[PDB]
């Protein structure tokens, strides 16, 4: 169910990514709000979009981790670990991990274009 | 050997007409310069200025709404002179008239006696009354509600996302034509929506000199917009120690006047400097040199008559509507007081059927202010260019919130674009 | 780290690399209506480049060649010696020619592709 | 009072009535023609009519 693995470690929901997904989408105050909804769905698309992850739910990157921005193990983080927790944990480096994902696309097309190029 | 390579993000623009935000919603500003870039500007098809002048009409419809009518106040007036000292000027300026107004209660009426201006009552001849309300065979008075405030508060026109906004930064801009110190930004300055109708008062001031503006210099029928590069400062004062009454006129309408003057009426005056604006004329005629003949002489001459919003010029100082007569101001060929008439029933701007009344305010009213811009108009060149004359004439409010917006431009932003490139897909 | 539209006046082999910075800066009834047309101009974008086989990518190579009918020019003085502005302003009303072309570029290929997906 | 015909008998009256004007406290002596399927008789002192 919707937000039901909220509770659930991380390992088992991510499994869930889809039934968390398409509760995303569905006078004047409905009509805004509808707006918000769009505008908010279309923001996260867009950011994804600019990493290299349109059209998937987990997307591999190349931006290694930094131990500055969390020391635990795999099985610590994702079998003994809510996602709430986890982001709770890392929300003052969230913004920088964005910029560098950003900046790996930015070399990414770069590279494929100029390999297609020869 | 070259191929269609798409891209999405391209920094580049088309000219629109968009909807723009008003902000006050405090924006965080944020300003681009763009290097190496060359924009072209027209300040006279700038619908930015058309959206403003349909925003602040809008705002003032909306803030007159919940507020009182003065539709039982339309009744005939038995007026006299004021037993109070005036002098030789003000002999039948202003009205001790008494009628019959309505009170809480629909069948008790209640006498009252109230000071008007002369400009505010038309004479009407009845057994028993002499004058009434200038607008009441025209249309509805409303009253502006006294918690409302007139005095102008800078606001911010935003683009959508989507939009951007061009600002012009180079000196000697005319208003026209390319500019190339151009920035980008999401939101204007604060603009002051600051009503007149001769001159600009507290706008901008040009960076470097004197700009004289026109759609088209040698058509007499535009007007001249121009901004200084220095300030003038006007001192006004209604020297009167005005007491203001109200009485209970419905079940929830309250309605204010003038009680009394307390003490001696002496006219209502704005001061301007000589030295300073003697100088100011000087920079103005010397700015005026450069688009007729060198030689010609340029003489400055009082305003037409005719439509008295026009003719004399407009501030809302404290809250009472002047209205000054530039005449003493302009007579001279190329301190300084000004003799400025009260209003309280004004229609603004050029629209009939929506009267409002504006409530006297007690004490005396005096406001300094910023002179940043004039309006002229050429009377034509009826000697062949051999001698020019210029009036303070008026406009439309377009040209005011114009002499603020002449520096920005809306443009679309087009994400979209195709380029060669040797990268083939597959 | 020019900010937006601050590579505009720059050379587009420069302001190519700033495509992001454009992207991100992409997104009472007057003001549902700014931000519906918003998005509409934004979904109207999307939609074309996904209809060309380029959703998700700011640079998208294609398989349509280049006609020197639209653009006389070598690589040399398009990339490092003008802007996109001027290029914008050079290839005017030819840009509804090179979308028609890549719609039906990309119609070819989907058909290829899912020819190719259907061998054994 | 016309030269009417007899199918238009009863459908049109000459009609007056005590109207304001744009001041509050006066009135005014206002007749005009309307048609009989716009009023309805009333019975009062000084008038005859009302209209629907
Ligand atoms: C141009 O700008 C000047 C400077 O802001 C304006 O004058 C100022 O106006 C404010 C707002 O009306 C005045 O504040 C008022 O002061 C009285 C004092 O009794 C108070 O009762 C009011 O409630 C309010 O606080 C302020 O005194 C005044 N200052 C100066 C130095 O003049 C001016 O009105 C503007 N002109 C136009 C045409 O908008
Ligand atoms: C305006 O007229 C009113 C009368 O309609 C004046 O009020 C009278 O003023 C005299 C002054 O000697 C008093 O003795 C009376 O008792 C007042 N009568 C009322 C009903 O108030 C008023 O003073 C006049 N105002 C001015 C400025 O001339
Ligand atoms: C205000 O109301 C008073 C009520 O007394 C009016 O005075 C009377 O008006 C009638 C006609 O309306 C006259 O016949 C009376 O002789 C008046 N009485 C007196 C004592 O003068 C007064 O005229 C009204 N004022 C206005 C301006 O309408
Ligand atoms: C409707 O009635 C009014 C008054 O009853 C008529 O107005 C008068 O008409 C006569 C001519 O018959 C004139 O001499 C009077 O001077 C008029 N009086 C006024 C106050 O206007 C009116 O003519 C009638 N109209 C019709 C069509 O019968
Ligand atoms: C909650 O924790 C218990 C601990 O044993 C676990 O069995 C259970 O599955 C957890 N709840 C969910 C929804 O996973
Ligand atoms: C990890 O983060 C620290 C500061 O948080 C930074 O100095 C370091 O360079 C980062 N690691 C790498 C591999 O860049
Ligand atoms: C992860 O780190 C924790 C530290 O509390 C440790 O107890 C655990 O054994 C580690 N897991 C692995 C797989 O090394
Ligand atoms: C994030 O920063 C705030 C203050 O900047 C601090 O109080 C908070 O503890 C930080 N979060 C973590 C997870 O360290
Ligand atoms: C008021 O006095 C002036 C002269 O002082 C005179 O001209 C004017 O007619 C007077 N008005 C009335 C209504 O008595
Ligand atoms: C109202 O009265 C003034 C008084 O001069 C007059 O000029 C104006 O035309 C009148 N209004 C109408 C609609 O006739
Ligand atoms: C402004 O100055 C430029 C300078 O070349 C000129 O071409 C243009 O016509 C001028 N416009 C006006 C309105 O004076
Ligand atoms: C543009 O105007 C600003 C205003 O301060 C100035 O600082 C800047 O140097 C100007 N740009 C150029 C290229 O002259
Ligand atoms: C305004 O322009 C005049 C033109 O002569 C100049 O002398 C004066 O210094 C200027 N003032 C400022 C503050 O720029
Ligand atoms: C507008 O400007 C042009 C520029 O020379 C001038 O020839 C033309 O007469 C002007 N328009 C009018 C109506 O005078
Ligand atoms: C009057 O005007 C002068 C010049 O405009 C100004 O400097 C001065 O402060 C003003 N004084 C008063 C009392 O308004
Ligand atoms: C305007 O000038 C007159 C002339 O004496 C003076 O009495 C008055 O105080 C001045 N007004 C202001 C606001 O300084
Ligand atoms: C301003 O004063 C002059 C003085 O001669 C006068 O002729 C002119 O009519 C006045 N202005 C107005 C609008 O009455
Ligand atoms: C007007 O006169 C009254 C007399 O009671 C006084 O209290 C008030 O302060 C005066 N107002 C001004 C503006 O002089
Ligand atoms: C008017 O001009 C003076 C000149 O320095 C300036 O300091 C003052 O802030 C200006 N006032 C307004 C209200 O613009
Ligand atoms: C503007 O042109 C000069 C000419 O060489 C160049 O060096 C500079 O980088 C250009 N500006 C930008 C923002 O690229
Ligand atoms: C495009 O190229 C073809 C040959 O490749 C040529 O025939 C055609 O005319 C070109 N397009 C235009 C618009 O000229
Ligand atoms: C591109 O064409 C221009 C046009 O004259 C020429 O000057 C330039 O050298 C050419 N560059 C290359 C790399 O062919
Ligand atoms: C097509 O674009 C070119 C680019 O300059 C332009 O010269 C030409 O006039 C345009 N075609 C039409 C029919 O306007
Ligand atoms: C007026 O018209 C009615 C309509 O039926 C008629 O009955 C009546 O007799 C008429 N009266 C006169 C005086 O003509």
């Amino acid at each position: 169910g919707f937000l039901g693995a909220a509770g659930s470690t991380m390992g088992a929901a991510s499994m869930t990514l889809t039934v968390q997904a398409r509760n995303l989408l569905s006078g004047i105050k409905q009509l805004q709000a509808r707006v918000l909804a769009v505008e908010h769905y279309l923001r996260d698309q867009q950011l994804l979009g600019i990493w290299g992850c349109s059209g998937k739910l987990i997307c591999c990157t190349n931006v290694p981790w930094n131990s500055s921005w969390s020391n635990r193990n795999l099985s610590e983080i994702w079998d003994n670990m809510t996602w709430l927790q986890w982001d709770k944990e890392i929300s003052n480096y969230t913004q920088i991990i964005y910029g560098l994902l950003e900046e790996s696309q930015n070399q990414q097309e770069k590279n494929e274009q100029d390999l297609l190029a020869l | 050997n070259l191929w269609v390579t798409v891209y999405y993000g391209v920094p580049v623009w088309k000219d629109a007409e968009t909807t723009l935000f008003c902000a006050s919603t405090d924006p965080n500003p944020q300003e681009i310069h763009l290097e190496n870039v060359t924009e072209e500007f027209n300040m006279w098809k700038n619908n930015m200025v058309e959206q403003m002048h349909e925003d602040i009409i809008s705002l003032w419809d909306q803030s007159l709404k919940p507020c009182v009518k003065l539709t039982p106040l339309c009744v005939g007036l038995q007026c006299t002179n004021v037993t109070n000292n005036i002098t030789d000027d003000m002999r039948g300026e202003l009205k001790n008239c008494s009628f019959n107004a309505t009170t809480e209660l629909r069948n008790k009426r209640q006498k009252v006696y109230s000071l008007f201006y002369r400009l505010d009552i038309v004479p009407m001849v009845d057994l028993w009354t002499n004058y009434r309300l200038i607008s009441c065979n025209t249309s509805a008075i409303t009253q502006a509600c006294p918690k409302v405030s007139f005095e102008p508060i800078p606001i911010h026109y935003c683009a959508p996302a989507g939009f951007a906004i061009l600002k012009c930064k180079d000196k000697k801009f005319n208003g026209t034509g390319p500019c190339q110190n151009v920035s980008t930004v999401q939101c204007t300055h604060g603009i002051k929506p600051v009503v007149s109708t001769q001159l600009l008062l507290n706008g901008s001031l040009a960076e470097e000199e004197v700009i004289i503006r026109s759609e088209n210099i040698t058509n007499n029928a535009k007007n001249i917009l121009v901004q200084l590069n220095t300030s003038v400062q006007i001192n006004c004062t209604r020297p009167n120690n005005n007491t203001v009454k109200s009485i209970r006129i419905g079940p929830g309408q309250a309605f204010y006047y003038t009680g009394d003057i307390i003490g001696d009426i002496r006219q209502a005056h704005c001061n301007v400097s000589k030295a300073t604006w003697n100088e100011t004329l000087g920079k103005v005629v010397k700015q005026l040199r450069k688009h007729f003949g060198n030689n010609t002489i340029i003489r400055f001459a009082q305003s037409s008559g005719g439509d008295l919003e026009v003719t004399t010029h407009s501030f809302n100082c404290g809250g009472e509507f002047f209205y000054c007569n530039t005449s003493g101001l302009f007579n001279s060929t190329w301190s300084i007081t000004l003799p400025c008439r009260i209003k309280q029933i004004i229609n603004m701007w050029q629209r009939i059927g929506q009267a409002m009344y504006a409530p006297p305010i007690q004490g005396v009213i005096r406001c300094v202010s910023n002179i940043t811009g004039l309006i002229l108009t050429r009377d034509g060149g009826s000697t062949n260019s051999t001698t020019e004359t210029f009036r303070p004439g008026g406009g439309d409010m377009r040209d005011n919130w114009r002499s603020e917006l002449y520096k920005y431009k809306v443009v679309k932003i087009e994400p979209l674009g195709v380029a060669p490139t040797r990268c083939k897909r597959r």
